[PDB]
């Protein structure tokens, strides 16, 4: 289920003309470009070793979509404020993801086109790449305005188009790097917590991709605990731990396992004294 | 590779 | 939205041995924010700050971290102010989580 998207946004700036404005794409979750406006002399700069294998004239023609996405931005948050008919002194924020999940078989499984502003679902495309669902009143007015010009043709074209094609062309030059895993390596401690009662915590650290699932098991059951959210490490890798509250003595009954794709076969672990 | 949005909101 | 936070090394802490301390601020809007990290109180200099993010329920996400020797005693934070909040919130680094 390989995936591209496009993350984007702007904020404007109370006494400023220029919002700032910042795209980020990902291929399967992970950061491959990025674009700043705030940066020295803005362009789409490579995150991944792997897409250095794009020439002059893709980082070129890249960079001056983004300087288009963001005098689009700019007309777009003047235009929120006066639909909402707020006030000018103030910072604003509006946010886009688009991008398409394809399947091993190359077919588009999903397409998507989202906006939200003020953090709030504003309006989006549906699944048919056809039609609009606006969130709001507001919205209702875009929405109106993107019917009259025939927009949802447009961001259909593209994602049944260059966004699976170019993901694919992504999915062959950066192979090797983009199919790669971390193993979770995994430990259980154990800690006091009350009287007659102590925590069992299972660790998994230094896995890729994020998705992870932990699960605690008494005899050989499984159980419901709590469970962190996972977490980048900060060096490319992410962290995650489950941890349930035990009677005393009974910590060898309890059973921690790992699944992730990483692994060639799932862990189980118990505390080892 | 990035997408060029139509029409603004 | 209210910012939550988790702060955490990088590696299984041992007492005398190098590491990075992370503070992981998620689920915050807008994306302005204030994060400090604190050593015994003190206001820790050298702190990197990811770039920023968002997550696919709109919400911002980053990740500020510095180098740090774990010992048995020192006590660190991470103290954040966001608009969503009154006061900063601060969240105590347990090694055992
Ligand atoms: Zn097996
Ligand atoms: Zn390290």
């Amino acid at each position: 289920p390989h995936s591209m998207r496009y993350f984007e946004t702007a904020v404007s700036r109370p006494g400023l003309e220029e919002p700032r404005y910042i795209s980020v794409g990902y291929v399967d979750n992970k950061e491959f470009v990025r674009f700043d406006s705030d940066a020295e002399n803005p362009r789409y700069e490579p995150r991944a070793p792997w897409m250095e294998q794009e020439g002059p004239e893709y980082w070129e023609r890249e960079t001056q979509k983004a300087k288009g996405q963001e005098q689009w931005f700019r007309v777009s948050l003047r235009n929120l404020l006066g639909y909402y008919n707020q006030s000018a002194g103030g910072s604003h924020t509006l946010q886009q993801m688009s991008g398409c999940d394809l399947g091993s078989d190359w077919r588009l499984l999903r397409g998507y086109l989202q906006f939200a502003y003020e953090g709030r679902d504003y309006i989006a495309l549906n699944e048919d790449l056809k039609t609009w669902t606006a969130a709001d009143m507001a919205a209702q007015i875009t929405r109106r305005k993107w019917e009259q010009s025939g927009a949802a043709e447009h961001y259909k074209a593209y994602l049944e188009g260059e966004c699976v094609e170019w993901l694919h062309r992504y999915l062959k030059n950066g192979n090797a790097t983009l199919l790669r895993t971390d193993s979770p390596k995994a430990h259980v401690t154990h800690h006091p917590r009350s009287k007659g009662e102590v925590t069992l915590r299972c660790w998994a650290l230094g896995f890729y991709p994020a998705d992870i699932t932990l699960t605690w098991q008494l005899n050989g059951e499984e159980l419901t605990m709590e469970l962190v959210e996972t977490r980048p490490a900060g060096d490319g890798t992410f962290q995650k731990w489950a941890s349930v509250v035990v009677p005393l003595g009974k910590e060898q009954n309890y059973t921690c396992r790992v699944y992730h794709e990483g692994l060639p076969e799932p862990l189980t672990l118990r505390w080892e004294p | 590779y990035a997408i060029e949005n139509y029409l603004e909101l | 939205k209210t910012p939550q936070i988790q702060v955490y090394s990088r590696h299984p802490p041992e007492n005398g041995k190098p590491n990075i301390l992370n503070c992981y601020v998620t689920q915050f809007h807008p994306p302005h924010i204030e994060i400090q990290m604190l050593k015994n109180g003190k206001k820790i200099p050298k702190v990197e700050m990811s770039d920023m993010s968002f997550s696919k329920d709109w919400s911002f996400y980053i990740l500020a971290h510095t180098e740090f020797t774990p010992t048995e005693t020192d006590t660190y934070a991470c103290r954040v102010k966001h608009d969503s909040m009154a006061e900063p919130k601060t969240v105590y680094w347990d090694r055992d989580m």
